[PDB]
């Protein structure tokens, strides 16, 4: 049969996790595509991205080894 | 393969300018092949960073590599945790220097324990391990490549994270107890996920366990690979496009408090529950109320009973099923059966709970996921 009964721990917090315990990442690899400015520049995709506050965005990937800042660059 | 890559200071702000205007968090990593000639970090450029986001007062946290533990496959060297420990403490004191003083450090980004982790990130503990604010590490349950729909429904995939989690506490443990850790980056299959699984409602299984069960042992903070990119396990498509797991992770958000307690079926592999004290924020919900979050991986219908003394209190059911006729393998979603679409790209729909009659079982249909808000639960520890 398929009736299941459940049993529940009620008396204290196990454990907190932050308010930002769903958080996101952006790909390192994306900060080399030609499109990146536009991609994030979306209202639609800012509307996305603000329901999911409050969260971390983590910037990093392969590519965090691979990227050189440059303040001359444009 | 991988070569050295330049990005401006518009890079910088285009990301900057994102995360504040979406209200999120910005943590950046930073390059760690940057290596001066007695293989110690050069810090240089990244002081260079430092330097141009303090003088346009950006708040944003920090990270220093992604995945050290590989850096010998991807660039030809090898550098050890306690270096990696030496090169982290470096950066730390130029945040200290810098505007941002109490700027965040986490790391060091490492991959799950069957990558032969386990010593680079105790010796990195044993050296970094202070001046770090949480340690972050990385999960994927499977290979893009030759992951199959099956892999994405087996409770036996679903199961091996416990150990991978068990271990990372274990070296923790043994190092800095009491160190927050942090999913750093996490998702269902790595090579940027499964085509025709990581973008579909079959993703959901691998995803909501993966929160119920890092919310259970001790996990803080998981970070999804990604939000936006190429890869197939974007919770936004290539058009804008909400995916099943974002609107999986929305509801999550609504529904799902801070506290963490625990709910087992008295029978346990293929039904997975979980229980926190449900967010408050949700004007229909107070104090007191409980937040159960249930997969069904059997192929029948299971009728989950609320234990005493909750068995008659009034239940809202959250139950995401998947829009045909692609089923598992769709790419959108019903919430009680009305499909999860943008009103506009302004503007989320309401997320509408479905009233279960009082003293009614928790149905559960085959392969899907439920959340269930147990109204006037009155559990003091949700206070
Ligand atoms: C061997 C292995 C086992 C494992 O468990 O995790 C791994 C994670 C790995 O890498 C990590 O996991 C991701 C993944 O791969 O999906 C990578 O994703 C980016 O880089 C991948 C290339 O991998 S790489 O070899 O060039 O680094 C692309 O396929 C993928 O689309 C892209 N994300 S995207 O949003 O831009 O689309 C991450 O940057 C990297 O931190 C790499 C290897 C492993
Ligand atoms: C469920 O799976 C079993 C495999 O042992 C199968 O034989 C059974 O008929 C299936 N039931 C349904 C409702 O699909």
């Amino acid at each position: 049969q398929d009736v299941v009964d459940l049993d529940f721990f009620t008396q204290e917090p196990l454990h907190l996790v932050s308010p930002s315990f769903l958080s996101v990442t952006i790909d390192a690899n994306l900060a080399t595509d030609p499109r990146f400015l536009i991609l994030l520049g979306s209202p639609k995709l800012r509307t996305l991205a603000r329901g999911l506050s409050p969260a971390y965005l983590r910037f990093g990937g392969t590519k965090t080894d691979f990227l050189i800042f440059d303040p001359k660059k444009e | 393969k991988f070569k050295n890559s330049t990005y401006s200071r518009s890079s910088v702000d285009v990301l900057y300018t994102f995360a504040n205007c979406s209200g999120l968090d910005l943590i950046f990593g930073l390059n760690a092949l940057l290596r001066t000639a007695d293989l110690q970090w050069n810090s240089s450029n990244a002081q260079l960073l430092l330097d141009y986001c303090s003088s346009k007062g950006y708040n944003i946290s920090w990270e220093l590599g992604n995945e050290p533990n590989s850096f010998l496959k991807k660039a030809d060297i090898f550098i050890n945790g306690s270096q990696l420990g030496e090169d982290f403490i470096q950066l730390h004191k130029l945040l200290r220097k810098s505007t941002f003083k109490n700027a965040k450090l986490y790391g060091p980004d490492v991959g799950q324990p069957r990558r032969k982790t386990a010593k680079m990130l105790k010796s990195f503990l044993k050296a970094g391990g202070e001046v770090i604010d949480s340690v972050t590490w990385h999960h994927y349950y499977l290979n893009g490549r030759t992951a199959t729909r099956e892999d994405f429904l087996n409770p036996d995939v679903l199961d091996i994270f416990i150990s991978s989690v068990q271990k990372v506490f274990q070296v923790v443990e043994s190092t800095r107890p009491g160190k927050k850790v942090w999913l750093g980056e996490t998702s269902s299959a790595y090579g940027g996920g499964a085509p025709l699984l990581s973008d579909t409602f079959a993703a959901g299984f691998m995803w909501l366990d993966k929160l119920g069960l890092s919310a259970r042992m001790g996990i803080e903070v998981v970070m999804r690979q990604v939000f936006f990119g190429a890869g197939n396990y974007h919770l936004v498509d290539e058009n804008f496009d909400p995916l099943p797991d974002y609107w999986l992770s929305l509801l999550f958000k609504k529904l799902v408090g801070t506290k963490v307690l625990m709910a087992s079926v008295q029978g346990r592999r293929k039904l997975r529950v979980y229980l926190h004290c449900t967010n408050t924020d949700n004007p229909r919900y107070k104090e007191g109320d409980l937040t159960l979050y249930a997969i069904n991986l059997h192929n029948v219908t299971k009728y989950l009973r609320l234990p005493y003394p909750f068995s008659n209190k009034q239940v809202d059911k959250y139950l995401l099923r998947p829009l045909g006729p692609h089923g598992l393998l769709s790419k959108s979603v019903q919430l009680n059966g009305l499909t999860l679409k943008m009103v506009d790209d302004q503007t989320l729909p309401p997320l509408m709970e479905k009233p279960l009659r009082p003293g009614s079982s928790l149905g559960l249909p085959a392969f899907s996921y439920s959340f269930f808000v147990i109204r006037n639960a009155k559990v003091a520890a949700c206070i």
